[PDB]
């Protein structure tokens, strides 16, 4: 992006290959200043530009990289997100389908998608809290390798690489937003608390924002909550810090606010700025200082041999790996040995939904949408009513017409409400919202995709580059596939006793082997997400658990054998979902 | 490195040192030109590298590679107005050609080692087609280089020698004498003209020569002739200015520095890498651990083979 | 049936791995990982690790009703006991064999399953290492083994109770390590393999030791254990399809790899006791 570091680093290449005693001419090198990675028509010049100063591409490393907003999933705004995803992953298949057609002809073909090692390993999502988005574009870059290693064919390669933590910032600002972070949870949790017992936001935020804890301790006019909160702000933190007068900060305000308007807490056109403005010392110098000893301890223990690899041996070893002709399709580790606490696929863990545990959430509301699978809904909602007796069940759907269709087709649970229907038209936070206004608040909401899979080839040679699944298709299927599901959960985070269901299509019957690459990406991508999601649901104040279920690979295999013998999977279904519903 | 470069070997009736030349140059991902002096040898050459032995190029670290095979094209040095004709035919065919291994050419001059019991009558042939021939060979090129000026390196020009088999070689000593001179004398009026703004202007930008000698005929061994291709292969695919003239090759390979580079750049890499430090194997006879061994080995470490 | 599998199409040979085990040899940064030095191979794997919740299904109940289990044990005395209340009481089974290793042992099992002594459904033998024999003898006494039950007579010998130390005088030696390879793996092999040969006797070996890091030097001796006899499973279910008999191997860990996994909580185990009895009778026979 930037073009003076670039040059800087081409003089010091030049010299060392120079020095290497090559038949250079200033060759070898060469530098494109604005490749910004996050617009995708831009690559196209790029490409070009490679193919007629050079010739040709055979070694592709897509290496470009983007850490992200760097807060809490419950926290980002859509935009951030779609330019991580955009930034991170999209730009691989873009110029990896670009190149392609010509580096068949090739033969020495190598594709390198360079991942972090926290987005995750092979059968186990490790947690990554704070960096959602840099773990789920970590573990598609070699979600992408493991499903096209098969169907790129013998001449073209393709594996990923995953360093860990790697060094010879002081973790500053990290410490900074932790405790900023922390500050955002005892007040919410203290709102939450007040909230809960015969009071409301209304009457509490105007003395609120006025961060004055003397004033609110003083006062005694207010919810107990809030009241203790004080007094412990009052006795435990610093006293050489705004903070041990003041409550609020210039950020810590806004952001909690939008907090509870997209939680639903508090309602439009009751936002307003600080009153006063903490001074500048608002944290202590030495409570930055023992969160980054903190911090930096934490993250050095995980060593086996008790230091930290640098850069340099990193790359010696991507280097050498580089050279292998015989491995495709898998992750490597160049310098690595960590201790962590991960979690591993079950892969249909047994389980049935265990007598004197069910009616829990009896006449409680049930959320649920989606417009691909309409038998599968219609069964949910039979099995949701005829036993549970559920008083309220909400089914949003993308277009008007399936949403006749789905009343055509239930046509006899009408009259009283609770089989609703409503279209989104692509603007899930529209119909969330409705449902948050005139519909009830519900608990185990369900992503299931509004569309079905791509249903194309990718594999090809030379010459027929035409029926080939292309960039714009990819990106449909990341944004309706991935960034949906992000989106749903990201706007359901932010509920009270919300039990988020992340739900992958089962693909269909009859399916050719092309499309079954499509579904590991989508799993492997959303294994990353609801791991990183569920590691940050739990230190949060509020617990939301988040469980993804998958129907696939389940005694399927690719082998296809599907005469009638639905029952099995109609009743799989409702085993599964009931028993991820029903916690405890 | 050589692939954006082409070679063209000046050879003559030596078919098998050319071929090999060629074989040693086409490993450095190369395409090359290969002229012969004499008529009816064209076709035993090209019935030579008919067979995949020379067919094939392989780089140092025995990896196949895809390079143009081996042209063969008819020189005739002694006759100008053909020569120059053909010069200019490969350039039409290419492009400029830089780089020109020039062999002698015959094997070898005489039958007889001796140069007074002679009466003028094969002298006559060496003094006319081996020295001379060498001077009209070395104008062409020079020619094809000023008249058509091309911007780049340095023009290199090496004069590799016949081999010795008994009785020395009083021939080769004399070309040799001849040679250093003409490569001297000349490498020097070629860098003094690259900057004078007179003959600048003849079209475009030209570039200056830089030749050499790499004399044989003092090592009779079984390697002389890989280690020949080793210093031709090393003096034009890479940017080593040698700042003397005439290079020689020592009276013992392995008596000096005995190095065996059946294309095995591997074991060259694994170099010193675990130096100094004991190993135990387990098994280490026959298939992985054997081979693990013997790379360890290689490496520098100590092993203790146990089966 | 080989080079099918390969995604490139090309088969390595010994000069590829061992030059990149060579090159593997030096990282200095690396340690506790496994290396692939050539292999794209496509046999991804028919077996991978699972969970459990709980809530047995009712249809795979009450169709042992009128079975013979057989079952093996002495040191999880608790486990056995309740067991074989369990196996009497709701799973209603006619006939339960139980071996022991030793006689002090064997006095000890009958006196806490006095209990039914009446009945006369439970069966104690003083048997010995040869557990080839014993079961022979157990099979010989009445019908054939059924539901074999996999447990180790002895815990895991963790002798020194030591991986290292800094005096290398109280470690866990070769011969502890022998012991413990020959009673915690090849006492599984021995035992399924005799379940293998009766044709019916589905065998589930079981890793009763749920050591957690809060025991040192004893996690990953749990984690071990639990390897391997994945590995052992693995191969072996594959052999039992195929084969005319029909003797699913199912293999049941209690030794979560979560670090401390359980915490030390006096009378506060009988939950994961709960669910250990939930998987033992769950998988098996119907």
């Amino acid at each position: 992006r930037n073009a003076d570091q670039l040059e800087q680093m081409r003089a010091s290449i030049v010299r060392e290959v120079r020095d290497a005693s090559y038949p250079d001419a200033e060759s070898r090198v060469a530098i494109f200043p604005g490749s910004d990675v996050s617009d995708i028509d831009g690559l196209e010049r790029l490409v070009n530009h490679t193919v007629r100063v050079f010739g040709k591409v055979d070694y592709l490393i897509n290496n470009a990289g983007i850490a992200g907003a760097e807060e809490m999933v419950i926290d980002m705004p859509v935009d951030a997100w779609r330019h991580t995803l955009r930034a991170n992953l999209i730009s691989n298949y873009a110029l990896l389908r670009r190149l392609a057609p010509q580096m068949k002809a090739a033969g020495g073909a190598y594709v390198l998608n360079v991942s972090s090692y926290f987005g995750g390993e092979k059968y186990v999502a490790i947690p990554y809290p704070n960096r959602s988005d840099y773990a789920v574009s970590k573990a598609g870059q070699r979600a992408m390798v493991e499903s096209l290693a098969r169907f790129l064919g013998p001449e073209i390669q393709i594996n990923a690489i995953a360093p860990g933590p790697v060094e010879g910032g002081l973790f500053m600002r990290r410490a900074r937003l932790i405790l900023e972070n922390k500050r955002l949870n005892e007040v919410f949790a203290a709102l939450l608390a007040a909230r809960h017992e015969g009071a409301t936001i209304a009457d509490l935020l105007p003395d609120l924002f006025a961060n004055d804890i003397q004033s609110i301790a003083n006062s005694a006019a207010m919810p107990a909550p809030l009241r203790r909160l004080a007094t412990m702000l009052r006795e435990t933190s610093d006293a050489g810090g705004s903070a041990q007068s003041y409550l609020m900060n210039a950020t810590i305000a806004r952001k909690l606010l939008n907090r509870l308007e997209n939680g639903g807490y508090i309602t439009l056109h009751d936002r307003r700025a600080l009153t006063v403005e903490p001074p500048e010392p608002f944290f202590t110098e030495a409570q930055i200082e023992r969160e980054a000893i903190k911090v930096r301890d934490g993250i050095l223990g995980m060593l086996h041999l008790q230091r930290m690899p640098t850069e340099f041996d990193v790359a010696l070893a991507t280097v050498f790996y580089l050279a292998d002709r015989n491995v495709t399709g898998e992750t490597f580790h160049p310098s690595g040995g960590l201790r962590f606490e991960r979690t591993v696929t079950e892969g249909e863990l047994f389980g049935k939904p265990g007598q004197q545990r069910l009616e829990r959430l009896k006449g409680s509301v049930v959320y649920l949408i989606g417009e691909h699978l309409r038998q599968h809904l219609v069964l949910l909602a039979r099995t949701f009513l005829d036993e549970i007796h559920v008083a309220r069940v909400v089914l949003l759907t993308e277009t008007t017409q399936a949403a006749t269709d789905l009343a055509a087709e239930l046509s006899d649970y009408e009259a009283a409400g609770r089989f609703v229907v409503i279209p989104t038209c692509g603007d899930i936070e529209g119909g969330i919202d409705r449902a948050m206004a005139e519909y009830g608040r519900p608990g185990p909401v369900i992503s299931t995709p509004f569309r079905p899979l791509p249903d194309r080839a990718l594999s090809a040679r030379n010459g027929d580059w035409s029926s080939v699944l292309t960039t714009a298709e990819f990106e449909e299927l990341v944004e309706q596939q991935i960034t949906h599901h992000f989106r749903v959960a990201r706007k359901a985070g932010l509920i009270e006793g919300a039990n988020v269901t992340l739900v992958t299509p089962p693909t269909s019957a009859r399916s050719t082997s092309e499309e079954f690459a499509l579904a590991n990406f989508v799993k492997t991508t959303l294994h990353a997400l609801t791991a990183t999601a569920g590691a940050e649901s739990e230190r949060t104040v509020p617990h939301v658990p988040v469980n993804q279920v998958d129907l696939t690979r389940r005694a399927r295999s690719e082998e296809p054998r599907t005469p009638s013998e639905e029952e099995e999977e109609l009743q799989r279904f409702v085993n599964a979902v009931l028993l991820t519903s029903a916690p405890l | 490195d050589a692939t954006g470069k082409v070679i063209l070997i000046c050879a003559g009736d030596q078919v098998d040192d050319a071929v090999a030349l060629a074989d040693t140059l086409r490993s450095c991902r190369a395409t090359v030109v290969i002229g012969f002096r004499d008529p009816r040898a064209l076709e035993k050459a090209s019935v030579l590298l008919r067979e995949p032995r020379h067919a094939l190029a392989a780089d140092m670290y025995g990896r196949p590679t895809m390079t143009a095979e081996a042209r063969l094209v008819r020189l005739d040095p002694l006759d100008p107005r053909a020569a120059a004709q053909t010069l200019e035919q490969i350039h039409a065919e290419l492009g400029a050609i830089h780089h020109a291994v020039v062999l002698p050419g015959q094997s070898r001059h005489a039958p007889s080692a001796s140069l007074i019991e002679v009466d003028d009558q094969v002298v006559e042939r060496f003094l006319h087609q081996e020295l001379v021939g060498t001077i009209a060979l070395a104008r062409e090129l020079a020619r094809f280089w000023e008249e058509y000026p091309s911007g780049s390196s340095m023009h290199r020009v090496l004069f590799v020698s016949n081999p010795d088999d008994q009785q020395g070689n009083q021939y080769s000593h004399i070309l040799r004498a001849a040679v250093e001179q003409l490569v001297r004398v000349w490498r020097h009026e070629s860098e003094y003209d690259s900057v004078n703004p007179a003959h600048q202007q003849e079209g475009q930008s030209s570039a200056a020569v830089w030749a050499n000698q790499l004399i044989r005929y003092v090592n009779n061994e079984m390697a002389n002739l890989d280690f020949t291709c080793a210093w031709v292969a090393k003096l034009l695919g890479s940017d080593r200015r040698i700042a003397e003239i005439n290079l020689y090759l020592p009276e013992e390979i392995v008596g000096t520095i005995g190095v065996h580079n059946p294309g095995f750049g591997w074991a060259e890499s694994l170099f010193g890498l675990h130096m100094g430090k004991v190993a135990l194997i387990t098994g280490g006879s026959a298939g992985i651990g054997g081979q693990i061994g013997r790379l360890l080995a290689l490496s520098g470490a100590h092993v203790m083979l146990a089966a």
